[PDB]
RNA sequence: UCCCAAAAUGUAACGGAGGCGCCCAAAGGUCACCUCAAGACGGUUGGAAAUCGUCUGUAGAGCGCAAAGGUAGAAGGUGGCUUGACUGCGAGACUGACACGUCGAGCAGGGAGGAAACUCGGGCUUAGUGAACCGGUGGUACCGUGUGGAAGGGCCAUCG
RNA sequence: ACCCCCGUGCCCAUAGCACUGUGGAACCACCCCACCCCAUGCCGAACUGGGUCGUGAAACACAGCAGCGCCAAUGAUACUCGGACCGCAGGGUCCCGGAAAAGUCGGUCAGCGCGGGGGU
């Protein structure tokens, strides 16, 4: 399951387009961090289990409810209260979710056209602006609580953006041409 | 306001060159300005003291970390 | 990242101890088990698993620790104070300790 | 060292057989019930020691 | 003129000039020759007056902002502590401190503006010229 | 707690500012592990800050409160185990006119954490408190006016 | 003896960052696997167990480079111990010594140890 095409359709295609002197210097995929927007405007102790469970069924891993940064501004901010969520996928579980996103996630989306081609993180990384959750093969509105959005971040080991974009698309990433 | 005030104290008590004894208090301070060197212990209130007999020795490595050691005679 | 190794260096008192200290470098597959003086920056017995290993780079964790204690008998060491780096005292590093604590 | 109805209190020390006080400033603010410990009184030591009056 | 926010009170002490320079931010300058205290109001005195003599330009620099609060006597008595928090601000000035400096105008046009803005001051002053090149 | 205070210490005013009369079964002991503020770039209920990621970053943060000193090898942040916030002591020093106050190695009877060296007799320290008399409670048995008890009185601790 | 690598000190920026080059199986790192001893309040990233290939890219080591940091004269000056004076005063001067800061010249990106290992 995967990994085989992760190399053949990537590594060898890079020295035949660029010029790597090493199979180690070849841009790789480090981790895929998923962030969850919770609380703040929607301070609900019930909404917490809403994401806590779903996130644990879509990525197959218990997430961590990252609290506040202990900052109290003028609006609704408190000292140390669950408001964020962290779901870091790396290694085996990474490609497991990743593959599902390239085969079922992105393809199966209403009004889907692709993703912004402009170079995002200028450090060799990339970021995704996922929104609606009613576009996943694990999310079933017929057996949940409500409807919310999730953020996915692609962390790689690329040096430049030129070597990053290549890696993403070859691995499986659609763009609006 | 005129009201409020405090006698305070602090400072150094055994200066360098001096011959200490087992229990003599060396320097009093609030923080960790003078770190306990060789032969020198440190109290709750960062109050430096001597373990045995010897001579007071100051060491400075360009500020920041102060040290006080005790070189025995014998 | 470099904090684990220093937290055991500042911790292990040097002078007031009066003792010696045994270091250990097992982040790889090349333990030194080097022994170092408390004041003088020298080395006495100095073990290592560099001279052959008989195809073993992990199992000799206890072989070198037995070799050490025995190598220390030729100098005159009774007390040793260990000073691991980023090592939570688990297995590969535990074998040294145990082997050089009963073989001495 | 004021002493009123306010939260926290000064506590007497008892013991299993032992008859000794430790004098400790507790507080009914948080977990306020398990004021038990282990303070050996002049004795063999190792006696069940709850300051709980 | 006045500070936007400070501690409030101060003290009093006059040493020699430190951060005063012969020429910058223009061609001609005006320097004091006696230590004293230059009130905020006195600065308005000088600035406004030099603006009457200079219709256009706005090349009048004043880098002696007063940073020194002074107390005052409210009525009488002496049975009290800090009296008169808000009185006036004074900027200390030592011989060789440049208070004023102008440019664009000629020689005559400058001998008048400093002159005039010299009679208001509690101390003597002299007007100088360029030929200084310390730091930059 | 700073300044005045004039480079030991000390030093006054109805001189200039800001706090305390507490808190914590953990913010303790110890044992392990993590490293900050902020800015820029790019990202979804955001659109200022914040949640995430990657770089810069002697830390411009944090340390329960006021302030200074000090801390990156932590006195920053977490977890496991515990009740050393122990008892009987203390060479020798700081400080005060006295009385108080402050620091403390080591020794003993017993325990705590760690493999261990080792550390621990409250909390980064400096405020969070007050003599004696009188009385309350527990403990222990010294006195107890003829004797043996008892009332009471003393002592240890501790409360008002 | 030559040199290099690794580990560990003294020293704790005149020994630091950046830029660039060199190093490939002796050493180092990445990397590979990791159901279990052990562990990340989520992730075997980091700890950790068992070990090939590959590569030196990154990290690290070394070397050049000193644009930036750091260190920093000489001279003079500020100030001041001592002595002696002036103004109504805020202040200021002379004699005799000590003597800054900053800036400038300039300096240098170390040096000095121990042990072990592999090469000539
Ligand atoms: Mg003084
Ligand atoms: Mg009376």
């Amino acid at each position: 399951q995967l990994k085989t095409k992760y190399n053949d359709q990537v590594r060898p295609a890079l020295m035949q387009q660029f010029g790597y002197s090493s199979v180690m210097a070849v841009p790789r995929i480090e981790k895929i961090v998923v962030n969850e927007g919770l609380g703040s405007s929607k301070e609900d102790s019930k909404a917490i289990d809403k994401a806590a469970k779903e996130l644990a069924l879509i990525t197959l891993q218990k997430p961590i409810i990252t609290k506040a940064k202990k900052s109290i501004s003028n609006f609704k901010l408190r000292q140390g209260m669950p408001v964020g969520i962290k779901v870091t996928l790396r290694g085996e579980r990474m490609y497991v979710f990743l593959e599902k996103l390239i085969n079922i996630g992105l393809p199966r989306i209403r009004d889907f056209r692709g993703i912004n081609p402009n170079a995002f993180d200028g450090r060799g990384n990339y970021n995704l602006g996922i929104k609606e959750q009613l576009i996943f093969p694990e999310i079933t509105y017929d057996m949940v609580d409500k409807t919310r959005g999730m953020d996915i971040t692609i962390v790689t080991t690329a040096k430049t953006d030129e070597e990053a974009r290549a890696l993403l698309q070859s691995m499986g990433l659609p763009f609006r041409k | 306001n005129g009201r409020d005030s405090n006698p305070k104290y602090l400072g150094v008590k055994k200066f360098g060159g001096e011959v200490v004894k087992a229990g003599n208090i060396l320097v009093r301070q609030r923080g960790t300005k003078f770190k306990a060197g060789q032969g020198v212990g440190m109290g709750r209130d960062h109050t430096l003291f001597a373990l045995s007999d010897g001579k007071v020795v100051f060491i400075n490595k360009g500020k920041g970390a102060r040290f006080i050691s005790i070189e025995a005679a014998q | 990242r470099r904090k684990l190794r220093t937290r055991r260096k500042v911790r292990t008192t040097t002078a007031a101890s009066g003792r010696l200290r045994l270091s250990v470098y097992r982040s790889s597959k090349h333990i030194y088990a080097q022994i170092i003086d408390d004041s003088r920056g020298q080395t006495l017995a100095a073990a290592s698993s560099a001279a052959l290993k008989s195809g073993n780079k992990t199992d000799t964790a206890a072989a070198v620790g037995k070799a050490l204690a025995a190598a220390a008998a030729e100098k005159g060491i009774k007390q040793v104070v260990f000073d691991r780096g980023s090592y939570k005292y688990h297995g590969r590093v535990k074998a040294l300790a145990d082997a050089a604590r009963e073989g001495g | 060292a004021k002493d009123g109805p306010r939260i926290i209190v000064k506590m007497e020390s008892s013991a299993g057989t032992g008859f000794y006080y430790t004098t400790t400033k507790n507080r009914r603010n948080t977990q306020a019930k398990l004021e038990l410990k282990k303070y050996d009184p002049v004795a063999k030591k190792h006696v069940v020691f709850r300051e709980k009056k | 003129k006045r500070t936007k926010f400070r501690k409030q009170f101060r003290g009093r002490m006059t040493g020699d000039a430190k951060g005063g320079d012969y020429v910058a931010f223009g061609d001609y300058g005006l320097i004091a020759m006696e230590p004293a205290w230059i009130k905020s109001n006195q600065i308005e005195a000088c600035r406004i007056v030099m603006s009457r003599h200079f219709r256009r330009g706005g090349k009048i620099y004043i880098r002696i902002f007063p940073d020194k609060p002074v107390t005052k006597k409210p009525a009488e008595t002496r049975m009290g502590k800090g009296k008169g928090a808000v009185e006036y601000w004074v900027s200390v000035v030592k011989p060789g401190r440049v208070m004023f400096e102008v440019a664009g105008v000629t020689e005559e046009q400058a001998k008048e503006a400093f002159r005039l803005a010299g009679h208001k001051l509690p101390i003597q002053t002299k007007m100088v010229k360029r030929e200084v090149y310390d730091e930059a």
